[PDB]
């Protein structure tokens, strides 16, 4: 928990591109985290800040870093419908089949909120469509329960 | 009327006696307080949802109450907060002049009908509707020195053995308990509950059954069998009254025969209702009582009565319990009265000296000494009739009026002494002629000063409420002074004053008085020669007049505006703000370090530190705290270095070193119920259901644009809290239904354990108190502890919480704000150095129009006050100027001549602005009322000069310059006498550095500086004004 | 003046052994001796 | 104040007769009111 590391977390969250650029030059800790275990990349992915995700990855940010409940930035990017960030993370070697503590993959989260374009991107980068969570429910089981005709057709 | 009371001096004495008795009666009965009701009537609806998050509170309580706040009279705006402490505060602010009782009952009544719409848990806790606009008289702190009692133990004793007796004390309006009475705390254990196959549901069911009142009936009750002898009430199960009884509550009976009790699966003790607040007084555990003054009550008597009743409780206290007084306003109000009584007595003493210095006889000096107290006494009687209280505003209203009261006495007596000297008439005949010259002017002056001061009362809101206190006080004091000057003083002059020989100006005497008379007579000849020279070349002084008017306008823009001066009240605050998501323990360590500083570094100044952890006026999360620092007496802290302002700056610079804690010390405002009332209060509104996130993005967009204008805006902060990580858990319905676990049992087990649950009441030593069931700390700290909780299914098997739930981290609001029913985010800020509030507010409106679609705004608090108060100002200034002109026009019988009087205004104002700028004070209300009294007395001096000058031209048929020179010759002595007395009178108020010095400095500096210029300039310039105006308009 | 009070004492554990709920015991005792307001009825077009 | 020549009559059930008996009593009053066009005009029930 460094001085610059705490400022990078707040900067990445707010989306101040100019401040993040300055903190990367001063050597702010990219692997710094809060109490729940969220990196600047987690926060940047959550609030949908495309530039800061790109800047952090170039400065050796952990793409497959996970919080205290095992959620990676790809989960947050896929769940909250950030198509651009999901592509950038997967290009920089993001684990597409990353399981959290509950066995919920990014495909499950993208399926639940009905983000059709993100499901196609995840499936392209090799998302396990038959991947089950702790309750034994696939991305298809989520689509039929939510009543999504378009999503159910794609997950064939 | 003057001629009537000269022949009837006893009837004049009767009117004087009636006024003195009415005044003396008023002084005994008049209410006493620090400040009157200034803030507008506010009604805060407070409710509690134990273990509820901000959104749960908003979406089940806040929105439901808000929707039912209709058909309520004189509602200006409605603002509410919903935070993760499980609390809601809905404040409805009402129009100034609205009945607060009618306002409260209408809000109360509409809430009562909405109670069935709220959740059962909220209905059980209940909802409180209180007046939040009032403030505390004193805060009585209760501590434990021997360390035998916790803050919970002290709070219970105060609730049981003190609070009620303090409430019944004479003049006590309201008593708030700083803490809570005991609660029966069942600290549940998930390991023990799972061992005997039980849940928090089983604990709640058992407590409700085995702790309750049961209705029975009567033996031989009506209708009876004829021949019944005995009739008696049947007593059944009453509520439990001890931890031992709660321990023996039977939960389950096993096959073997062993009894599973409540003490076998939980720790049972008397604790607090809520554990959010940790209050400490110099390290020791502490509680307290916030006491508010009742309506029409005496603050001095109430405080003495509170201390008297606390003394009676001394023998009954446990060992080590002591009473302390961290906050008490009564000492301040005690000094406020003593200093004002001193000023009024010193003012009368200075008049006695100056009257004897010039007139040189004891009989003359007694006439003002009688007349001034008669007017001051009468003023209290008129204030009593209007229903006003003796407060800081009304008391300084008297002090500012001294200049006008003193002049009325000197002007009347001095003119009689002059007429006797010049013409050689006896006292009675001399007074008839003397009063004949001024009686018309004195009535004219009354109407002019009325037109100046009366329109000040008709300002709107909190500003107008303060201006109303000075207006009614000064107008009443001035009005009685004119009546006393026409009724009493003429009678006193005719009866008491001795005759003076013709052409006797005390030049024949020797010693000091002989020298003074010869010196002043030649000084008068030097003055007349000087004015003669000025009137030959008037054009040069009209240029010098414009330089003063330009100099006045320049200093008006330069001098920065404020509301009231911050006072050393022997108390100040130190806020502690840790990063978001920080725990209670981390905040305590910073407060302990802050408490350590004040007791080490400022041991000579600081008396005590009231460290209130987990407390804040804009939400009460664990990360925020506050420390109420109480100082020693004013005598024990000499010099400017040992004052609150000096200690504030030293403290703030010291705590800036500390990491992971934003810590600032700051002084209280003048009117503590109102606040600073300097900057602006902005509301950003969600007008089209955008949501929390989009309103946050819009707020960040406005704050970013605000930062790009340091030249206009500065100190722009949001009043709200930022979003924080929260533990989202999703209960799988299919898995719960499959295993046979009901959703009620799941949501109760989670809610009761982690959040807490108010089950029912119990009687502790003849007092009803709450029974809470909650998990012991160690079993509800981390996400891993979720799996340790088991819920029984229908088939009897114990299912772990992990089996049918999934959890993740997300961001959400720990405090959701709403304004006028819609979601909002309150933004603070103030105008940059040089720029006015008007310009700063105008830019915020411009920046607001460029925010995303469906994002509106509104002004609240003092911004709402000033916008409605600002529009009224031009009209009141206009009415004042027009009526003053009309009154002077009627007096002189001329449209042109009035301008000669009204041109004096800048001569008094320029000096006040120079004195304020030099000493480095602000354009506050004390200064603004100070200008009117300076303008009033300077205008009064000019009126008598023009009246004398005009009457010589009309009656005695003298020329313009001859009359003007003869006029200012006659009026030189009384203008110097009043000025010499009044400048010396307000001199102590300038140099004062003690208690209430800020107000005294604001009153003194502006008046002294203004009176020096008003006296020195006007004696030369009023001649010029009259001759230039008379020449121009024939 | 101070009146005599007939303090009845229900044994809940002894009642649970015999297999009777205290809600039934309290209602039976309460209804019988003290009376019990059940609900409203209409006596000649008036609620009573 | 309402209309110039209009009146507002209230037929009351005093003895708790019922809705049916009050309706029959109302129809009896309206019927007898119709037999005097010279005095009363458009005498009608306000309710349903
Ligand atoms: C450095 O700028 C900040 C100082 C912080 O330090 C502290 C310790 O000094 C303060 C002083 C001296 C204050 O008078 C207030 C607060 C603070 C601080 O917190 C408040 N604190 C909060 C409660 C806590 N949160 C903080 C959270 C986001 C971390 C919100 C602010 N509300 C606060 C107030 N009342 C209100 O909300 C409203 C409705 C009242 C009226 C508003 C006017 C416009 C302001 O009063 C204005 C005259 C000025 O005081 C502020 C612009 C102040 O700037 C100064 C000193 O010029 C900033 C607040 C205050 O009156
Ligand atoms: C020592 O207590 C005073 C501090 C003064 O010193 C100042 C200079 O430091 C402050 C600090 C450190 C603050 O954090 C705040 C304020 C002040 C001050 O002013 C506020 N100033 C105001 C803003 C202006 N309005 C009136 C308006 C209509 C012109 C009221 C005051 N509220 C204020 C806040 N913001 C809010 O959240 C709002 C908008 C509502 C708050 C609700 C409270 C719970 C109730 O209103 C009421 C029950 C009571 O708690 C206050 C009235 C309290 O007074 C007493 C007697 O206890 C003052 C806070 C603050 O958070
Ligand atoms: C919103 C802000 C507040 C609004 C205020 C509105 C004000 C309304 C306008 C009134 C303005 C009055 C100011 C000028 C007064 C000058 C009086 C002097 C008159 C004068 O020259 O007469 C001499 C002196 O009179 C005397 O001094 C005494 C004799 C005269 C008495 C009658 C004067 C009128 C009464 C004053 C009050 C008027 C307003 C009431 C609402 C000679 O005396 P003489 O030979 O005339 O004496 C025999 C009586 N017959
Ligand atoms: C804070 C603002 C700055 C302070 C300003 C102070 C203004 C008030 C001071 C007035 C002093 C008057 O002093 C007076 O001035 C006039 C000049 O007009 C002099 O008058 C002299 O010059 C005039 C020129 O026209 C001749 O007509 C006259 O015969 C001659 O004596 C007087 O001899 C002197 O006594
Ligand atoms: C003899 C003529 C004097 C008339 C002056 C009347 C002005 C006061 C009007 C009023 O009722 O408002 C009182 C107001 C309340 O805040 O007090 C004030 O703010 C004092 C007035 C300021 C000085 C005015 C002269 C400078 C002009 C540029
Ligand atoms: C203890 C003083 C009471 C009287 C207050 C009023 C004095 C001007
Ligand atoms: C100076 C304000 C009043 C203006 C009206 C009178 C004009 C002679
Ligand atoms: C109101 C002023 C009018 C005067 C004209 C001679």
């Amino acid at each position: 928990g460094s001085d610059l590391g705490k400022k990078l977390l707040e900067a990445a969250r707010a989306g101040r591109d100019d401040e993040v650029r300055i903190l990367m030059a001063n050597g702010a800790d990219v692997n710094a985290a809060d109490v729940v275990g969220w990196t600047p990349l987690h926060l940047a992915a959550y609030w949908g800040h495309l530039e800061i995700v790109e800047v952090l990855l170039k400065n050796g940010a952990d793409v497959n870093a996970y919080d205290t409940l095992g959620s990676t930035p790809l989960h947050l990017a896929a769940h909250f419908g950030h198509l651009e960030i999901v592509e950038v993370l997967l290009k920089n070697g993001a684990d597409v089949n990353a399981k959290d503590d509950n066995g919920i993959t990014p495909l499950h989260l993208a399926a639940n909120r009905g983000h059709l374009e993100i499901v196609e991107v995840l499936l392209k980068y090799g998302a396990d469509v038959n991947a089950q969570d702790k309750f034994g429910k696939t991305a298809f089981d989520i689509s039929i329960n939510n009543g999504n005709e378009d999503l159910a057709e794609i997950l064939q | 009327m003057p001629n009537f009371f000269i022949d009837r001096p006893i009837f004049a004495w009767v009117i004087a006696i009636i006024i003195m008795l009415a005044g003396g009666l008023a002084i005994l009965k008049l209410p006493v307080a620090q400040y009157p009701t200034i803030a507008p009537p506010a009604v805060t609806i407070s409710a509690s949802y134990p273990g509820a998050d901000a959104k749960t509170v908003q979406d089940t309580v806040t929105q439901v109450i808000e929707q039912n706040m209709n058909g309520i009279d004189n509602l200006m705006y409605m603002s509410s907060n919903s935070d993760s402490t499980g609390t809601v505060q809905i404040t409805l602010t009402f129009e100034s002049g609205t009945d607060a009782d009618i306002a409260q009952v209408q809000v109360q009544n509409k809430l009562q009908l909405a109670m069935p719409l709220l959740p059962q848990e909220v209905q059980q806790q209940g909802v409180s509707v209180e007046k939040s606009s009032s403030s505390f008289l004193m805060v009585v702190g209760v501590i434990n020195t021997d360390g035998t009692m916790t803050q919970e133990d002290i709070s219970d004793y105060v609730a049981a053995n003190m609070k009620d007796a303090i409430s019944r004390t004479s003049g006590v309006g309201d008593v708030q308990l700083f803490g809570s009475q005991y609660a029966m705390r069942i600290w549940m254990n998930p390991n023990e509950l799972n061992k005997f196959q039980l849940t928090p549901v089983d604990v709640i069911t058992a407590i409700k059954a085995q702790n309750a009142q049961v209705a029975a009936g009567q033996l031989g009750g009506t209708p009876p069998v004829k021949g019944q002898q005995l009739n008696a009430s049947i007593i059944a199960q009453t509520r439990l009254t001890s931890t031992e009884e709660f321990g023996k509550i039977l939960l389950k009976v096993n096959q073997d025969g062993s009894r599973v009790l409540l003490r076998d699966v939980a720790k049972i003790e008397l604790g607090g209702e809520n554990y959010d607040i940790i209050a400490e007084f110099n390290g020791q555990p502490a509680s307290g009582l916030g006491i508010k003054l009742a309506t029409g009550a005496n603050a001095l008597d109430t405080a003495a009565a509170i201390r008297a009743e606390l003394a009676k409780m001394e023998p009954f206290f446990p060992s080590g319990l002591k009473i302390v007084y961290p906050y008490d306003t009564t000492p301040f109000v005690k000094i406020s009265i003593h200093e004002v009584v001193k000023t009024l007595v010193e003012a009368i003493i200075l008049v006695f000296l100056v009257m004897y210095l010039f007139l040189q006889n004891f009989r003359a000096t007694l006439i003002p000494t009688i007349a001034v107290p008669v007017v001051l006494l009468g003023t209290f009687a008129v204030l009593a009739a209007f229903g006003f209280s003796i407060n800081t505003l009304t008391m300084f209203g008297m002090v500012l009026a001294i200049g006008l009261l003193v002049d009325d006495a000197i002007v009347v007596v001095e003119n009689v002494e002059r007429v006797m000297a010049e013409e050689g008439l006896p006292p009675k005949e001399a007074t008839r002629k003397s009063m004949g010259q001024i009686q018309g002017a004195l009535v004219g002056i009354a109407m002019v000063l009325s037109a100046v001061f009366v329109p000040m009362a008709f300002f709107g809101g909190s500003t107008g409420a303060i201006y109303r206190q000075f207006s009614i006080t000064i107008v009443s004091a001035m009005a009685l002074s004119v009546l006393v000057a026409l009724i009493l003083t003429p009678a006193l002059c005719a009866t008491m004053l001795k005759p003076i020989a013709k052409g006797d100006h005390g030049e024949g005497k020797k010693g000091f008085f002989g020298w003074f008379n010869r010196m002043f007579e030649k000084s008068t000849h030097h003055y007349t020669d000087s004015v003669g020279g000025i009137l030959r070349s008037t054009g040069r002084y009209l240029v010098l007049y414009l330089i003063i008017v330009v100099g006045m306008a320049y200093l008006f823009v330069r001098l920065p505006s404020s509301f009231l001066p911050d006072e050393d009240q022997g108390v100040f605050m130190t806020m502690v703000q840790l990063p978001a998501g920080a725990t209670q323990e981390r905040t305590q360590k910073v407060l302990n370090e802050v408490t350590h500083y004040y007791l080490t570094k400022e041991k000579n100044n600081v008396e005590s530190v009231f460290a209130v952890n987990g407390f804040g006026f804009a939400g009460r999360p664990q990360n925020t705290g506050i420390a109420f620092v109480s100082l020693k007496d004013w005598a024990d802290r000499p010099g400017e270095e040992n004052k609150v302002e000096a200690i504030t700056m030293r403290a703030t610079r010291a705590f800036s070193q500390i990491k992971d804690a934003m810590v600032f010390a700051f002084n209280l405002p003048a009117i503590v119920e109102l606040g600073t009332a300097t900057g602006f209060d902005f509301e950003l509104i969600d007008q089209a259901g955008l949501g929390h996130e989009k309103l946050t993005q819009a707020r960040n967009q406005l704050l970013a644009e605000a930062a790009k204008h340091p030249d206009m805006l500065t100190s722009v902060r949001p009043n709200g809290l930022e979003d924080t990580p929260q533990f989202k858990i999703d209960i799988d319905q299919e898995k719960a239904q499959a295993l046979g676990v009901s959703i009620n049992d799941i949501n109760t087990t989670l809610g009761a354990a982690w959040g807490g649950s108010y089950v029912n009441d119990f009687i502790d030593r003849g007092r009803v108190k709450k029974v809470y069931v909650m998990s012991e700390a160690k079993y509800r700290m981390l996400p891993d502890d979720i799996g340790d909780w088991y819920v029984r299914a229908a088939d009897g098997q114990m299912v772990p919480f992990s089996a049918f739930s999934s959890s993740r981290w997300e961001y959400g609001s720990p405090r959701l704000e709403r304004y006028n029913g819609l979601p909002s985010m309150e933004i603070l800020g103030q105008a940059a150095p040089g720029k006015s509030t008007g310009e700063a507010m105008e830019l915020m409106e411009q920046l607001a129009s460029k925010l995303p679609t469906g994002v509106g705004y509104d002004w609240t608090g003092m911004s709402y006050q000033e916008r409605l108060s600002g529009n009224q100002a031009p009209s009141l200034y206009a009415i004042s100027l027009i009526v003053v002109f009309l009154c002077l026009a009627a007096l002189y019988e001329s449209w042109s001549i009035p301008f000669s009087v009204m041109l004096v205004v800048p001569l008094g104002v320029i000096g006040a602005l120079l004195a304020a700028t030099f000493r480095g004070l602000t354009n506050d209300v004390y200064f603004q009322v100070g200008l009117l009294t300076t303008i009033g007395l300077s205008a009064k001096n000019a009126i008598l000069i023009v009246e004398f000058a005009k009457d010589l031209m009309d009656k005695e048929g003298k020329g313009l310059i001859e009359a003007t020179l003869d006029a200012v010759r006659m009026r030189l002595r009384p203008i110097l006498m009043t000025s010499l007395a009044f400048i010396l009178g307000v001199m102590p108020l300038v140099i004062s550095t003690g208690a209430g010095s800020g107000a005294q400095n604001a009153v003194g500096t502006g008046v002294m500086g203004g009176m020096v210029t008003a006296t020195v300039l006007a004696i030369f310039f009023v001649p010029v004004f009259f001759v230039v105006v008379r020449r121009r308009f024939s």
